[PDB]
């Protein structure tokens, strides 16, 4: 019944009902595991995180999973304070100089600075390099994120730490449809810079703003739009000179200097 | 206008 109510999007009745089932099987790691998943689409982090202990001590095999998550969901408390312009993010690769204003651009729009920090933004904007590349087959001249905060920045997490990669410093990005319910939440990828590193990592799959702000479509990643504050809420999205392209349906992203 | 997306519509995926 709770995967029933969750394909309806009913997040709050297939709460309940797993919580019971959990009450009633409270050993079964497998049905906490799911409870942790459909806690963190739900955005209850510290239960969420609850979950994942209790789940490392009824099996010790899950212990890997439960650090990357548990550490996960603490990126998730840094990502709200970058966006509220009180924390720098770890940069990945190659400085880049045009981060600096999209990051001031956070703090200037906390303080009620709007137009100032949209000055920023198109400074930051015209700085970034446009580099042609292709999303499968289909060639682009410009990516970015629709997300105008970040532009042709990746939000990634690696090593269980939260992290802005400049586009500029990637060469390819490599990502599966989602499978596991958590992976509406964070989606796995593997990396390649420019400058020859690789990494695993988590993409943050929605908008910032979703948890608090968005409805349960929204939450799990079924619709992507803007609130009347003008930020975006649901699946992450990208944008070409040619089109856009969902997270959820990119698999191969190239880029070619 | 490089790195812009020019529809902020609500999408359904």
């Amino acid at each position: 019944i709770a995967e029933e109510l969750l394909r309806a999007g009913r997040l709050d009745d297939a709460l309940k009902a797993l919580q019971e089932q959990v009450r009633s099987q409270p050993s079964n790691a497998t049905l906490r595991i799911f409870l942790f998943q459909l806690l963190a689409v739900m955005g209850q982090w510290a239960r969420a995180q609850n979950q994942l202990k209790v789940v490392g001590e009824l099996d010790a095999s899950a212990l890997p999973m439960v650090q990357t998550y548990s550490t996960a969901i603490d990126c998730e408390a840094l990502r709200r304070e970058v966006f509220a312009g009180r924390l720098t993010p770890v940069i990945l690769g190659q400085p880049a100089e045009w981060i600096a204003p999209l990051l001031q651009a956070l703090s200037l729009d906390a303080e009620g600075h709007g137009e100032a920090a949209q000055a920023l933004r198109e400074q930051a904007f015209d700085a970034a390099p446009a580099v042609p590349g292709r999303i499968g087959e289909a060639p682009f001249a410009w990516l970015a994120d629709a997300d105008t905060r970040l532009g042709p920045v990746l939000e990634v997490i690696v090593n269980g730490r939260y992290a802005w990669l400049p586009m500029s410093n990637l060469r390819s990005l490599k990502v599966e449809a989602p499978s596991d319910l958590r992976d509406l939440v964070w989606l796995p990828a593997e990396l390649t810079l420019a400058n020859g590193g690789a990494t695993v990592a988590l993409l943050p799959a929605r908008y910032a703003e979703t948890v608090e702000h968005g409805d349960d479509a929204a939450r799990l990643g079924r619709k992507t739009e803007w609130l009347d504050s003008g930020l975006p809420v649901g699946q992450r999205l990208f944008v070409t000179d040619a089109g856009e392209t969902a997270l959820f349906d990119l698999r191969e992203l190239d880029f070619e200097p | 206008q490089k790195f812009i997306a020019r529809n902020r519509a609500p999408r359904v995926q």
